RNA sequence: AAUUGAAGAGUUUGAUCAUGGCUCAGAUUGAACGCUGGCGGCAGGCCUAACACAUGCAAGUCGAACGGUAACAGGAAGAAGCUUGCUUCUUUGCUGACGAGUGGCGGACGGGUGAGUAAUGUCUGGGAAACUGCCUGAUGGAGGGGGAUAACUACUGGAAACGGUAGCUAAUACCGCAUAACGUCGCAAGACCAAAGAGGGGGACCUUCGGGCCUCUUGCCAUCGGAUGUGCCCAGAUGGGAUUAGCUAGUAGGUGGGGUAACGGCUCACCUAGGCGACGAUCCCUAGCUGGUCUGAGAGGAUGACCAGCCACACUGGAACUGAGACACGGUCCAGACUCCUACGGGAGGCAGCAGUGGGGAAUAUUGCACAAUGGGCGCAAGCCUGAUGCAGCCAUGCCGCGUGUAUGAAGAAGGCCUUCGGGUUGUAAAGUACUUUCAGCGGGGAGGAAGGGAGUAAAGUUAAUACCUUUGCUCAUUGACGUUACCCGCAGAAGAAGCACCGGCUAACUCCGUGCCAGCAGCCGCGGUAAUACGGAGGGUGCAAGCGUUAAUCGGAAUUACUGGGCGUAAAGCGCACGCAGGCGGUUUGUUAAGUCAGAUGUGAAAUCCCCGGGCUCAACCUGGGAACUGCAUCUGAUACUGGCAA
């Protein structure tokens, strides 16, 4: 029900940093990125069309830490909502509670944020939410409880929040350790390199 | 006999009762002439918990319909407004 | 008013009764073609004024025999 | 079978007997009427009709003949005597 | 706001293009099987043998209808050990109550199953010739008598089941008599038709001093309405077969008699000789139908498990009786097959109610708890009953959610596998280090489903009455099966928690070793006869994940039945050619109609489900509010271009 394995291996099959070990240090430096996703990893794949579509879907799931039935349900919900299904799908992945806890700098990675969410260290709107996939509405206040406030992790995580780009659709404020999800993220406000038409076309075959 | 009575429709350990007008010898969740309101015994402490069409109820009691103890209690709860 | 139909007499020979074919003109559900379609009805008439080949209006009443739940109102267009 | 179905069995037998007797007397009076119409007798059949009328109305009221049937009888028989008289 | 909706590929050939079949990639399921398996929420769970059933429950209730007392607990009276003050025993239905019985009501509901039924069914829309317990409104009546019969007692038959005979008693049981309509018959005149009391309380009066009498509540009867439910009719629609073309004598219609609640060949007598049928009758095979479900871009195709509406069935075949309602699942009668008891004379039974067995099968669950809620029956109510229902148990059967940690960590450790022996890879993976405690485990706290019901008051109404009863407030104890509930807090420690398939192409993911046309694999193409990316193992990777594969089944892809949306010179496909009936289509102008067509309105298209916008469960699944939708049918109002009818 979640991955639990070598993370930088997943980041190495995709060829791109999936932010799976954000943590203390800088850019990887001990990953052997691009070089060998397994034993025959030095081989160029010469990847197919199914391979590029598949590999795009796997990039997105392995970023946000979602498995397939849950992702597939996000595609059905993004499909039925009015508008653009790629952009709706990223809006559904960005409203996840573990993601919003990661974006605010409360967790160093999304797995650490998922353990903060999971171990009842996070309230939304003054109610404790235990669930990684809670869908944070706009104009909500998500914060850390009094237990697990001033624990080392979150402090260190806010320390590495300043190294990243400070997302526009949040009120990050780390003094009180509370945040406000203000609006839904625009497609132009996130990541610029994921090709969601490939995963629309992957599920539409 | 036609009866204005409750009919259990929510999930397990979470009932939602719909007050209907049925021929009394039907099943509880079976055939009804018309539904006329509802009663959620939880709902939350928000706004309603219960709405209930008093004009149609007065119509059926004018016709000769009987009323169970809960529906009488709900009409005694929502008296005219509260 | 009353609901009535129009049709033509298809046969005659029965003892104060008649039988009338009705032509309903209905679209085919799959193919979208308007197709003629009959409905033969055993119709009552007191004193059997209408003969074969007529055109007669017809209304529904109580049962008068087996099938026979239809009775004429007006014989038109008898022309031989 | 072991219930209050035993009581309904014995009551329905008792009421079967009672109803069979009253139904049989009613039918014999009606046979008096249109067995007097079999011969060409006007006032004899009128006497029999006056003899059957209270019992057929009465068995209609008691609940074993369901009064429309009651009506039919007297209606049919009235027709017979004014077919005759 | 409520349709944002459509993918291909492999294989005919030396190669090609086309045709064309086969096959794969998706979604789904009441699933089964194999390997594996942590928790929870919500659902689902005999698809086969409508096979046979042990055992326990599944329909009772009312003494405020009645005679009554079998118990239980009191009361009165008597007698006794007598502690002259408490026990023991006895007569009394005197009382709260109540076994058995009569009687009223319910056992036609609820619950099960899908055998039969291809149209006496179902769906949609009309209709007329109807009945309707309980419930409601209105108008009125509710007077006066009689004979019985259970129970009971006494005999008595029978092994039992079950009876018989003779007496006794009651009623809201039964029967007359009176009374009689805006009721039935009748054109009228007229004729005729019913009933039942019980309970609470009481000032005065009368008491045969039991109670009359007054008042209230409730019940009875009659008629007309209403509501609900049911019966009947019509039209359209709802499988396959023409290698099934004729079927039908109560058959088709009429008149009259009878019958039903009601029309009707429903039935009978007579008369006519019809009726149905290629727009598919009749026969045969199959089948419960629908809202819906699955698939689909859609049109369609398949299906109709759960949930809900309708029908049918209740061991098998038939029949009626009682009743408002049945031709009756836990009723009667007969017959039959099976099973059982027997004293051999005869008797008894019916899980397709809920659990459960045996069998059958690839396959499907507990002989649980409670009536606390909702509903039902009875009752004035209290309450009693309820295997409906609420819940719990078992099962990864499905859907949904969460977990198996998190960060750091290069000596790129050891070991495995490969190696062009340089190294590479497993791999930040592990170990180390630093944190976190979800869920499981342990200990505390603790909502909500609980509204009612009972006991006292106070006021109002009624009344002769400050009683009784009804209604409304107020107060007082209370009413939870689930249930060591949901949820909250604290404890200890990463501590209890990852498999399954695949890796030649389709199709994401590669090498080594073993085997050598073998062993074996395989959905199709096809691999294997010595260096096999296809077999078996290992390392590595890929996909899914408490699941994963295989199998079965459906739709898709399949434009390979083409209505949307195909073809026919040579690929399959133009009758050998004509004439022609039924059928389909029909030049051109004007007028009328308005059937098709179009527009609007109204009634209906059950609720749930799908869709949209919201709301509640920490979220989700789930539940839910409002709308849209249900593409239809009927009627009315219009328009008249096109098609049809009619006239020229």
């Amino acid at each position: 029900a979640r991955y639990l394995g070598p993370k930088l291996k997943l980041s190495r099959r995709e060829g791109t940093d999936l932010f799976l070990k954000s943590g203390v240090r800088a850019i990887d430096t001990k990953c052997k990125i691009e070089q060998a996703p397994g034993q025959h990893g030095a081989r160029k794949p010469r990847l197919s069309d199914y391979g590029v579509q598949l590999r795009e879907k796997q990039k997105v799931r392995r970023i946000y830490g979602v498995l397939e039935r849950q992702f597939r349900n996000y595609y059905k919900e993004a499909a039925r909502l009015k508008g653009n299904t790629g952009e709706n799908l990223l809006a559904l992945l960005e409203g996840r509670l573990d993601n919003v806890v990661y974006r605010m700098g409360f967790g160093a990675t999304r797995a650490e944020a998922r353990q903060l969410v999971s171990h009842k260290a996070i309230m939304v709107n003054g109610r404790v939410v235990n669930i990684a996939s809670y869908q944070v509405s706009p104009n909500d206040v998500v914060s850390i409880r009094e237990k697990a406030k001033k624990q080392s992790r979150v402090k260190a995580a806010l320390e590495l929040a300043e190294q990243r780009e400070k997302p526009t659709w949040l009120e990050v404020d780390a003094g009180k350790m509370e945040g406000t999800f203000k609006r839904k993220p625009e497609r132009s406000d996130l990541s610029a390199d994921i090709n969601e038409h490939l995963i629309v076309e992957l599920y539409s075959k | 006999m036609v009866t204005i009575r409750l009919a259990r429709h929510g999930a397990k350990k979470r009932p939602f009762y719909q007050v209907v007008v049925a021929d009394s010898r039907n099943a509880r969740n079976g055939r009804f002439i018309e539904r006329v309101g509802f009663f959620n015994p939880i709902a939350s402490e928000k706004e309603e918990g219960t709405r209930l069409d008093l004009d149609r109820i007065a119509h059926w009691v004018g016709q000769g319909a009987t009323i169970s103890d809960r529906v009488a209690a709900l009409i005694k709860e929502v008296n005219k407004a509260a | 008013k009353i609901r009535t139909l129009q049709g033509r007499v298809v046969s005659d020979k029965m003892e104060k009764s008649i039988v009338v074919a009705i032509e309903r003109f209905v679209k085919h559900p799959i193919y979208g073609k308007f197709i003629k379609r009959t409905t033969k009805l055993h119709v009552h008439d007191e004193n059997n004024e209408c003969g074969i080949g007529d055109v007669v209006e017809i209304r529904e009443c109580r049962p008068l025999s087996k099938t026979k739940s239809w009775t004429l109102v007006r014989v038109v267009e008898k022309a031989v | 079978n072991i219930k209050s179905a035993k009581k309904r069995a014995i009551q329905s037998e008792k009421a079967r007997k009672h109803n069979a007797s009253r139904r049989s007397m009613m039918r014999t009076f009606i046979k008096k009427v249109y067995a007097a119409i079999e011969a060409g007798d006007k006032a004899a059949a009128q006497k029999a009709f006056n003899e059957m009328q209270p019992i057929v109305d009465r068995q209609a009221a008691k609940g074993l003949i369901h009064k429309n049937k009651a009506a039919r009888h007297k209606a049919n028989l009235t027709a017979q005597i004014n077919k005759l008289a």
